[PDB]
């Protein structure tokens, strides 16, 4: 097919002009290795919905209780099918099956609609269609919650391709993240599927909190997994051993992923220097004030780095060269914006127990003015006569 | 101190007038093509809130509010026409000033100067301060941080469409179009603010 | 009840002390004072008026008409004039019209200019010679089909200063003509009675002005001549209204007079040793007659020269016998013309379609430099961007590229 | 002195040899005419027109009194022009031995001469096309004089010749130049070289600056940033060393010298080396049986900045001293864009070529890639040393705002400034072109 | 007659093309009701305004033109709270503060300056009703579409059934929110400017 | 003179709008009060179970049914005042008839007290049925003000209406269900001994429970807040005391 040959060769085109020789890198790599760098933590996220499911069933249900609750789900009696089972001394592979029976509808439906909407408009507007939208919908996938519906993802995603990015004028053109602008659509139009107790462990009838949650209502001491009766710790919260959204969960593997986007010069460690800097700070200085009922005032800079989307949003949404600061002193206040609000949203906000795409959201709205600042800080230096 | 610290960082993020309660919207979309004219109507803008909200406070208490004159009779239905009134005299003394005095500034917004008078952002602010029942130095704090917060909207709006130069926006939305919904995403960054009170 | 007392008495103090309270502000920051202006550097006739106001009101009160046409709008112009004091000030709105190169040497538009402070301005000397003539038409004979020359009169015997290619202002008062009374020769008159033209008719309210190239050259002493066209609807929309001003100019009888103003005029030939090439068609034989008459005659140039007219047919041309004179006189100067849509009974033998692809046939394609020569052309819509588009694919400049220009 | 440390030594292949040896016959030679900032020429010649050396060919309508001579005695074969008849190239065939003269002066009189007399001689010659102006890069109008005048005598350019080993043969003829400059100058001459020695001018208005660093530090408009500062109120004038021999040759015996030395380098060259040729002579012919088989394209200077010599436009330029030679690379390769390239250069650490240090690339004519929008993954910001926005700037460019790329420094930029970061563009922008319609509209309306 | 009254509805909208009145529109657009209240007294106070200054505008002196139109101008507006606050209290309740800011809603002002100040009393009435008529039909189509979409609802009238009420439908809760009403304008000004391209901005 | 016509102009003008002003708001002033009496009096009808149609109708029911009374906390014993025309929210903003809650007993984060509070007895007679006591409580978003009406006895409930809420629909905004409003029937206020006793049961009620009511799904903080109205309201410094003479019997 002709989207075939235009999509694995490459265009064979010469040059035109006076600098008769290129570089090797195009957007086309620089996409795909964005890509291929969340593979660990798409794998890891299938692996742990599996088996948090697993155990959550296992807690509430057994014998013909547990069959017939099997045999009316069809993610579980699938996985059944395929070779897998669902007993508590379930492997490695059936709980990625498990998991990956929940992630891949998800995938596939944000891929097909928001490809729809992309080729659309190329069409319409006689442009070529381009990469990033691979970036687009692998976030997007990976930043919701294992339970979302599928018709809720279709409507998220159109909305964070088409009003967010397409109707500017498409990638390179737009201002706004479009992952983070779907999901904020999906946050405010349905909070009752992507919050709460019901939507992060994908086990039916099972109820339970997460660690964010759990220490905005009684500290350290309240992080337990009632799945398995045991406390969860930092090592479990690192490795990602924890409920939450799909791709978030193990900040080893997206610190792993995000080290080489960042070694290849993709990822820009300005920001994400930024962002470690405001969230250390404003947790220390949190901590110093101290509260006697707010138990997120003692939450230390190590445990926030754990805990939530903090780790997946400062490695891979945050780094978005389009809607960061275009000038390298503007990058370190940018990131040093999202990781405060990001800190302050959690903290001291009682709606949201997260706050990293709302964080983001809003440093989009002001990186062009940190640009500004600087560039007029150049102009006038320029002015008296120092280039 | 801490209280008008709380009360000033109220009104200029939980309560951005822009961006929150979405008042002076016509300005607010039309001037945002630059960012130093965006920069000088809102300035503009924060010195007739500051001067206007403690003015319109007094007034209030002295004369319009129910026994406050004499007992037994409540004036409170004059409430639109004093406000009106006290905001577009204190407009046309800031045209003459700015005319005799800022030349640059007063030929930099001269057509929308006077219409500031219809700024929705000055009377809501007004009619707020009346609810709360603030006092003087509540007003004056209230009404400089509700124009701070309109300032900071209105530039970061002309920031990002500076930044827009850049972009291939279909012809029928070119303009009005793209910039509602340019606005509508920025109202989506700024509810980050909505679950706090303070 | 006594809360209704209450309630009036309290709107009336206080609206009546806001408005107090602005007439004190007003009183106190306005200047209230009469401003100075002078015309020039420095004559004595310097401009007293109140402050305020639009700089092109007070400088029509004193006489010096900028323009000045409408007062308002800055639509056209020729609206701009010279400041070097007081209206230092630079307002947005003339930044579109005005150049960032020739903003810095002190134009601006009179209309924009607001009169807040004493200012001096720097007036061309041209402007001061703008007066009005009640000239009395020597004839208005028909020429063409559309077409008929207008001779005047200038009273006194007054001789206008002028440059060969300049146009005047015709001013007249509000009117009402039929088609009826035009005095064609039945000669032309073909094509009327074919299109029943004669049956239209027009009004005018108020007294209207417009402007004309003259067809004279400075050797013609007292004597104005302009060659007019009928503003006549497409027979495509025959509902459209007629021309204002150009039905009663061809319903002007021979030995009446009005008045006409200037004379104005920018379009004057450069002083080099190059070739002149004029291009015209139609109406546009005023400006071409002055400069190839004045550069022949007046001047005396052995510049090589040449003109091209296109014509609808055999029946437009005029000044034929001047112009195969000036051929014979001056082996200096030849002429071509060619016919687009001649009528079978013209029996005309030459060059024949748009004069632009005529002229690019003949001369040009062979033209060992194109671009040294200057061009210079007045024409339909039609014909002038056919021109300028072969003149540009060719490589002429816009500094050789000169041309008239009317619309409306 | 100054350290550059932003900027991108190219590793291609084919790097000459620093050693001059005698060039091919050359039997045409050509001035041409698109590579002259707003010219507009009338020509004082026709096909079939014997001509002496420094005979003018042509003047300027846009900028009086200015003379573009003949480099070579011979006749006039052909006038070549373009769309809308620009001319292309006027040729002329080797003939004779016929030359124009002019006045001589002695190695002690050079520093006193008037500016009136310096100007006349040089505008007369025609060597006066040797200098540009910052801003807009233009030839300077006669009547006009400056305050700073720089001298290269640095190449930073891939494959480029050594200015040492040109300049050690005519040191003479060098410091004559630089006399006549600081005579001519009315401020102070600044000679930007590298850190080793060359000849030097006892008058104490020049003055050696050097530099140090990758390929950008060796570019007038760095010089110029680093030490004089150009805006609309000051402008410098810029000219090459061997256009310095050149002046200095033509103050000393009266007669213009048009002999150059140039580097014929290239992944396909065979024999990478420095050649004598004539100014204006043509590649063809002085490139013959020099190559490997195959489609190349040949390049009049650098591959960062050259103009590529095919037909009416084979004939050495007027300020290049290079010609480079690659092959065409037309070819489609599966998944090339996901290789792990170890033959494929980048400024990125995406492909494994990086970690071999050393390596040398046998570099075509490819655009790894197809146009898009600018992702700005900061790839500018590493080969940009002067102080500036780059990204900020070109995305101003693209936009077409004038007025913000003036604020943000466009004057001071020319078309050779940003071809690295032509380079680098991962969307295969050519920000060379935007740069100069934006200078171009400046210049137009202001 | 038609061409006054019906030009400000598509030709020259006041929303979509002069940018006036916008506050209004984001704010009361979640109820249909509130929306077709508030499209009336805007048409009550304009018109009326119109033709009173255009009664008194010979006799206006230029030092207090604005004192004098806004006396006007409030003095409906607050006659017309009176009579909302007396009969229609509940839907005088919705609407809270934007009542009393009708006094500062641009269209008002704008058409007393631009059109009473300098025509007779019948056109600057029949104008002010056509711009009304113009602002109502932007403000009544984004109510449409924010009320069904957000609570299955047209006039208090259930449409779609809720799924909390043995229903189907699941209401979007972003529509009862300004973004929505942002986004939808915009939508609305797309579609306008496509079906008459006249009124398509210049890249300059 | 120019001043003299301005100043002429102005002070006409002034006169004709402000007589027409005045008239229109002094004119209606009954009826703007009527309507808020009658939305007020409509709430605490449909929580008392009465059915009524139309202002002629509310009215008429209201005044034949209901007999505000006005309560002093501290003691739980009826005071004599105007209980129609009181204001309680008033009462409490103001400082002389007002406490300022401590930490340790704000547990509804209302801040502030009134000394006297308002109730309603329901009376099909001679005798009362129902009292109705008003109550409220901060929530996630804002403050929200229910009816609750108890049994004679001072212990069981009849009904619970929540008029003023304005929390996030579908999740929080469910206060106003009917289906979740209709568990309160029959709960019991308080246990044996006579402490608060009602549960906002976190994932469902138990079967037949006489304390605890299902919480809303997935808004556990509008579920604290109303546990913590109730906490408060029923407790020492709410209507304790009056809920102890109702039981005791001086109703
Ligand atoms: C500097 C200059 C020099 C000129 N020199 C000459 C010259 O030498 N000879 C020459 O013939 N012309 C010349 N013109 C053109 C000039 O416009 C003439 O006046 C021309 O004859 C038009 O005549 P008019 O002004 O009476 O007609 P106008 O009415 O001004 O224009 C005629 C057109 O307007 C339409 N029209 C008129 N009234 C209405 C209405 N109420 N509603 C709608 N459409 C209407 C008519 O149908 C027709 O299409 C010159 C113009 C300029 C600017
Ligand atoms: C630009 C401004 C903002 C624009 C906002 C646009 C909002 C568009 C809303 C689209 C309507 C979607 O409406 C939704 O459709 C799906 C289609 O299956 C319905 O169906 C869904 O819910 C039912 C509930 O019983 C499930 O059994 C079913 O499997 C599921 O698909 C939802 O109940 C309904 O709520
Ligand atoms: C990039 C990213 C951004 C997120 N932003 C938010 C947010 O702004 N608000 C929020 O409530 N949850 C947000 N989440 C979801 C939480 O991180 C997390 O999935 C959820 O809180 C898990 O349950 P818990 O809150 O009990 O830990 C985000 C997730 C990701 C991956
Ligand atoms: C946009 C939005 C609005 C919400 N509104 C409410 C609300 O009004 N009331 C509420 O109790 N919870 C609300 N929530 C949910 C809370 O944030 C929180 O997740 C919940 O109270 C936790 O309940 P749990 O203790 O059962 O997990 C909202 C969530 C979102 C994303
Ligand atoms: S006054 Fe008419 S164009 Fe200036």
């Amino acid at each position: 097919y002709e989207a075939a040959a235009t999509l694995f060769y490459t265009p064979g085109l010469v040059t035109k002009r006076s600098s008769h020789v290129r570089d090797s890198v195009d957007l086309k790599r620089i996409m795909i290795m964005v890509w291929l760098a969340v593979f660990p933590a798409m794998f890891w996220g299938m692996y742990n919905a599996g088996g948090q499911a697993i155990a959550a069933l296992n807690h509430l249900y057994s014998g013909d209780q547990l069959a017939a609750i099997v045999a009316g789900n069809w993610h579980y009696w699938l996985t059944e099918m395929l070779g897998g089972t669902m007993s508590s001394d379930a492997g490695w592979g059936s709980k990625m099956l498990l998991g990956a029976t929940y992630f891949l509808p998800i995938y596939a439906t944000v891929f097909i609609v928001g490809g729809f909407w992309e080729v659309l408009f190329c069409m319409v507007r006689k442009h070529e269609v381009n990469e990033g939208f691979f970036v687009t919908s692998i976030l997007f996938a990976l930043i919701v919650p294992p339970t979302l519906p599928l018709w809720q993802a279709a409507l998220g995603i159109t909305f964070g391709v088409v009003v967010a990015k397409e109707v500017f004028g498409g990638t390179g053109r737009n201002f706004l993240n479009p992952a983070l602008a779907g999901r904020a659509f999906l946050f405010f139009a349905y909070p009752a599927q992507i919050s709460g107790d019901l939507v992060w462990t994908a086990a039916d009838g099972y109820s339970g909190a997460t660690a964010l949650s759990q220490w905005a209502q009684g500290g350290a001491g309240a992080l337990i997994n009632n799945a398995t009766g045991q406390t969860i710790t930092w090592m479990d919260a690192f490795i990602g051993n924890i409920p939450g959204s799909i791709g978030e969960v193990s900040t080893l593997a997206l610190m792993i992923g995000a080290a080489f986007i960042v070694y290849m010069g993709i990822a820009s460690w300005r920001i994400i220097g930024g962002v470690m800097i405001g969230m250390i700070l404003l947790s220390t200085l949190f901590n110093v004030i101290g509260s006697d009922t707010n138990a997120m005032f003692n939450m230390p800079w190590h445990w926030h780095l754990v805990l939530g989307g903090f780790a997946f949003g400062m490695f891979f949404m945050a780094t978005d060269p389009v809607s960061a600061s275009f000038t390298n002193s503007g990058k370190w206040a940018y990131g040093i914006l999202i990781g405060v609000m990001c800190v302050l949203i959690r903290v001291v906000n009682p709606a949201y127990p997260e706050g990293m795409m709302l964080a983001i959201l809003f440093a989009n709205l002001f990186a062009p003015l940190f640009d500004h600042v600087v560039v007029e800080r150049n102009i006038k230096r320029r002015l008296a006569r120092y280039g | 101190m801490e209280h008008y610290i709380s009360l000033l960082v109220k009104s200029i993020f939980i309560e951005n007038m822009a961006l929150s309660f979405f008042l002076g919207m016509c300005t607010f979309l039309a001037v945002s093509k630059k960012v130093k004219t965006s920069f000088g109507l809102g300035i503009a803008v924060i010195v007739v809130l500051t001067i206007s909200v403690p003015v319109n406070n007094l007034v209030y208490n002295l004369v319009l509010k129910p026994d406050a004159l004499v007992e037994g009779v409540d004036l409170s239905f004059l409430n639109f026409i004093t406000f009106i009134g006290v905001i577009a005299a204190l407009v046309q003394i800031l045209e003459m000033i700015l005319d005799r005095f800022f030349p640059p500034l007063y030929n930099a917004l001269g057509i929308f100067l006077p219409l500031i008078t219809v700024n929705c952002a000055i009377f809501g602010g007004v009619s707020f301060m009346v609810q709360r029942d603030y006092s003087f130095a509540e007003s004056v704090v209230y009404g400089f941080g509700s124009g701070v917060g309109w300032m900071l909207a209105i530039v970061a709006l002309a920031g990002i469409r500076e930044k827009m130069k850049y972009s291939d926006v279909p012809p029928g939305l070119r303009g009005l179009g793209i910039t509602f919904i340019t606005a509508g995403l920025m109202a989506l960054g700024f509810m980050s603010f909505s679950g706090v009170q303070l | 009840m006594s809360t209704i007392i209450f309630g009036v008495v309290m709107f009336t103090l206080i609206i009546l002390a806001l408005v107090l309270v602005i007439l004190f502000a007003k009183s106190k920051l306005v200047p209230t004072g009469d401003i100075t202006i002078s015309i020039n550097g420095d004559p004595e006739k310097a401009i007293v008026t109140q402050p305020g106001g639009k700089l092109l009101t007070a400088l029509a009160g004193a006489g010096v008409f900028v323009s000045s046409a409408c007062g308002g709008g800055g639509s056209c112009g020729q609206c701009r004039v010279k400041i070097k004091s007081g209206g230092g000030d630079i307002l947005p709105t003339e930044l579109d019209h005005i150049s960032k190169g020739e903003a810095r040497e002190g134009e601006r538009l009179a209309c924009q200019v607001a009169v807040k402070a004493d200012m001096d301005l720097e007036l061309p000397e041209e402007i001061f010679g703008v007066k009005k003539w009640e000239c009395t038409v020597i004839s208005n004979d028909n020429k063409a089909t559309f077409i008929k020359e207008l001779k005047l009169a200038i009273p006194d015997g007054e001789s206008v200063p002028f440059r060969a290619g300049g146009y005047i202002q015709i001013e007249a008062p509000a009117h009402h003509v039929k088609y009826a009374d035009f005095d064609v020769p039945e000669k032309y008159r073909g094509d009327w009675d074919k299109f029943n033209l004669f049956r239209y008719e027009s009004k005018v309210d108020e007294p209207i002005i417009r402007a004309y190239s003259m067809a004279n050259y400075p050797e013609e002493f007292g004597i104005i001549m302009l060659n007019v066209r009928i503003a006549t609807p497409p027979p495509n929309n025959p509902n459209v209204p007629p021309g204002q001003m150009s039905s009663y100019i061809w319903s002007l009888k021979a030995g009446d007079k009005c008045t006409i103003s200037g004379p104005f005029g920018e379009f004057f030939a450069k002083d080099t040793d190059a070739e002149m090439v004029f291009i015209g068609g139609g109406a546009g034989m005023a400006p071409m007659r002055s400069h190839i008459f004045d550069q022949l005659k007046r001047l005396k140039s052995k510049r090589k020269m040449s003109y091209w007219y296109g014509a609808r047919s055999k029946r437009e041309m005029f000044y034929v016998e001047d112009f195969d004179g000036l051929a014979a006189e001056n082996d200096n100067f030849v002429w071509h013309c060619a016919l687009s849509d001649p009528q079978p009974e013209d029996n005309w033998t030459g060059y024949t379609g748009f004069i632009h692809n005529v002229l690019y046939e003949n001369y040009l394609k062979d033209h060992e430099a194109p671009e040294d020569c200057e061009y210079y052309m007045c024409g339909p819509p039609m014909m002038n961007a056919a021109v300028i588009n072969m003149l540009k694919n060719l490589g002429v400049e816009e500094e050789n590229i000169l041309l008239d220009d009317f619309g409306g | 002195m100054i350290t550059i440390k932003k900027g991108l030594d190219l590793p291609i292949a084919g790097t000459p040899s620093q050693v001059i040896s005698d060039g091919k016959a050359i039997k045409k030679v050509a001035l041409l005419g698109e590579e002259y900032v707003g010219m507009r020429p009338t020509m004082h010649v026709r096909v079939g027109d014997e001509v002496k050396k420094a005979q003018i060919l042509f003047e300027d309508k846009k900028n009086p009194g200015v003379k573009f001579t003949s480099p070579v005695s011979g006749k006039v074969v052909e006038i070549n022009r373009g769309a809308k008849r620009v001319l292309q190239s006027v040729v002329i065939e080797v003939a004779g031995d016929d030359q124009v003269t002019f006045d001589k002066f002695e190695a002690n009189q050079l520093a006193s001469l008037n500016r009136d007399a310096i100007k006349t001689q040089l505008v007369e010659s025609g060597l006066w096309t040797a200098f540009r102006t910052r801003p807009f890069s233009k030839v300077p109008a006669i009547d006009s004089t400056s305050e700073a005048i720089f001298v290269t005598a640095m190449d930073t350019n891939p494959l480029a010749a050594e200015p040492t080993v040109v300049i050690n043969e005519q040191s003479e003829a060098f410091v004559a130049g630089l006399d006549v400059l600081s005579a001519l100058t009315t401020g102070k001459v600044y000679v930007c070289k590298k850190g080793t020695s060359l000849p030097r001018s006892q008058q104490p208005n020049v003055e050696e600056h050097v530099f140090d660093g990758p390929h950008p530090a060796g570019l007038a408009g760095t010089h110029m940033h680093f030490l004089y500062p150009v805006s609309a109120d000051h402008v410098a004038w810029s000219i090459n060393y061997q256009d310095v021999i050149a002046v200095g040759q033509l103050f000393l015996t009266g007669e213009l010298y048009t002999q150059r030395v140039v580097s014929l380098a290239g992944p396909v060259v065979n024999k990478p080396r420095l050649v004598r040729t004539v100014m204006g002579a043509s590649l063809e012919q002085l490139v013959d049986s020099e190559i490997m088989p195959g489609e190349v394209r040949i390049i009049s200077g650098s591959v960062l900045s050259g103009t590529k010599a095919t037909g009416p436009h084979a004939y050495l330029g007027r300020y290049h001293l290079q010609v480079s030679v690659l092959r065409e690379g037309r070819d489609k390769e599966l998944f090339g864009w996901a290789m792990p390239g170890k033959n494929k250069f980048s400024v990125t650490r995406s492909f494994l070529g990086h970690l071999f240090k050393g390596q040398v690339y046998n570099m075509t004519t490819t655009t790894n890639g197809s146009d898009r929008s600018m992702v700005p993954i900061g790839n500018y910001e590493k080969v940009m040393p002067l102080d500036m926005e780059p990204t900020l700037l070109l995305r101003d460019l693209c936009a077409g705002d004038s007025d913000s790329a003036v604020r943000l420094g466009a004057l001071e930029l020319d078309e050779e400034d940003l071809a690295l970061c032509t380079f680098v563009c991962p969307g295969k922008y050519e920000y060379g072109q935007l740069l100069r319609e934006c200078l171009d509209k400046i210049e137009k309306e202001g | 007659l038609k061409k006054s009254v019906l030009a400000p509805v598509l030709d020259n909208n006041p929303i979509a093309l002069q940018v006036l009145g916008v506050c209004s529109a984001l704010a009361v657009t979640t109820k249909l009701e509130t929306a077709f209240v508030m499209t009336l007294a805007v048409m009550f106070v304009t018109a009326l305004s119109n033709f009173f200054v255009s009664l008194i505008r010979n006799h206006i002196p230029n030092s207090v033109r604005i004192i004098v139109q806004m006396a006007i101008i409030a003095s409906l507006v607050i006659v017309v709270d009176q009579i909302l606050k007396a009969y229609l209290y509940d839907i005088s309740k919705q609407l809270s503060v934007f009542v009393g800011l009708i006094i500062t809603n641009c269209i008002v002002m704008g058409r007393a300056e631009a059109f009473a100040m300098k025509s007779e009393p019948i056109p600057s009435f029949i104008d002010g009703i056509g711009n009304g008529l113009g602002y109502g039909f932007v403000l009544m189509t984004v109510g449409f579409f924010r009320e069904l979409l957000g609570s299955g609802k047209l006039f208090g009238l259930e449409v779609l059934p809720l799924i909390s009420n043995g229903g189907w439908y699941q209401p979007n809760g972003l529509m009862l929110l300004a973004p929505s009403a942002f986004f939808l304008i915009g939508f609305m000004i797309w579609a306008i400017r496509t079906f008459k391209p006249e009124q398509v901005e210049a890249k300059e | 003179d120019s001043i003299k016509k301005t100043l002429f102009v102005v002070i006409a003008l002034s006169l004709v709008c402000s007589i027409i002003v005045s008239a229109a708001a002094v004119g209606l002033r009954d009826k703007q009060k009527e309507n808020a009496a009658l939305d007020k009096q409509s709430k605490i009808l449909q929580v008392a179970g009465i059915e009524a149609k139309g202002s002629k109708q509310i009215v008429e029911l209201f005044n034949k049914s209901i007999e505000p009374r006005l309560v002093d906390f501290n003691t739980g014993d009826f005071v004599e005042g105007d209980a129609a025309n009181y204001d309680q929210r008033k009462a409490a903003k103001e400082a002389s008839e007002s406490i300022k809650l401590t930490a340790e007993q704000d547990k509804a984060k209302i801040q502030r007290r009134a000394n006297v509070g308002v109730v309603y007895l329901v009376k099909d007679g001679d005798k009362t049925s129902k009292v109705i006591l008003p109550v409220h409580g901060n929530g996630l978003w804002s403050m929200m003000y229910a009816f609750v009406a108890v049994e004679t006895d001072g212990n069981t409930v009849s009904g619970l209406t929540y008029y003023e809420q304005g929390e996030t629909p579908g999740l929080g905004g469910e206060v106003e269900n009917p289906a979740w409003r209709a568990q309160w029937v029959g709960k019991k206020l308080f246990d044996e001994n006579h402490k608060p006793a009602i549960k906002i049961v976190k994932g469902g009620a138990p079967q037949g429970s006489e304390h605890g009511v299902d919480g809303l799904s997935g808004a556990t903080l509008t579920s604290n807040g109303v546990q913590n109205t109730f906490d408060f309201w029923l407790g020492d410094m709410g209507f304790g005391p009056f809920l102890t003479k109702v039981r005791d019997g001086g109703l």
